[PDB]
């Protein structure tokens, strides 16, 4: 749309959450954690775990995982302070259907 | 300075 | 954000930034970490360009201004448009001594 | 050549 033939900005989606589900194959979720609590940051100063490489096709590709989103929540289990490998060991034992939240923000 | 990234 | 007669307002913020920074090579070489290039990964989104991926703290790079997350764009007059992650290597492992690398800095 | 992530300390 224009404003006295002066683009106007487009509508935007600044950050969201979603709630995804994937559901585990061959015993794993086809994605890379990184980060935690007292680990260099993935992002910024954000101490948070964060999807690194979500595997081409795959279970979380599937379920609408993205490079870059945090993980908020897992089957319940709130990752804040989280330490990396206490985030492993949570991706590991979430069973079958892993459900996640996630925070997206736009680059 | 400890960098962690694993494959879940 | 900020405060201005009782208004809650947001701050100024440098959104981009393009700086030229000069490291000094020393035994080890420049303490950085590169990663990305046409036909590679992306680092950040789409963008196949070359972007700082670790500076070693206290290091060359890291006395020079640089920070992770920079996009590499001309290192000593010659521009990595386009390169390929290993002919980027090969530029900054054959840039001399003193690297005067052209960045591009985001904000968060 | 592969399309993989790729990182070179130099
Ligand atoms: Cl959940
Ligand atoms: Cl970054
Ligand atoms: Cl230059
Ligand atoms: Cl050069």
């Amino acid at each position: 749309d224009q404003a006295n033939n002066l683009l106007i900005e487009p509508a935007r989606i600044e950050e969201e959450e979603l709630t995804l589900t994937i559901l585990r194959q061959t015993g794993g979720l086809g994605i890379s954690i990184a980060g935690g609590k007292g680990s260099t940051p993935y992002k910024g100063d954000d101490e948070g775990i964060f999807i690194s490489r979500v595997s081409e096709e795959g279970p979380a590709a599937r379920a609408g995982v993205r490079v870059g989103d945090k993980l908020l929540e897992v089957n319940g289990v709130a990752l804040q302070g989280a330490e990396h490998h206490e985030a492993v060991e949570a991706l590991r034992g979430a069973g079958t259907a892993v459900q996640m939240r996630v925070w997206r923000e736009r680059m | 300075q400890r960098r962690r990234e694993t494959q879940v």
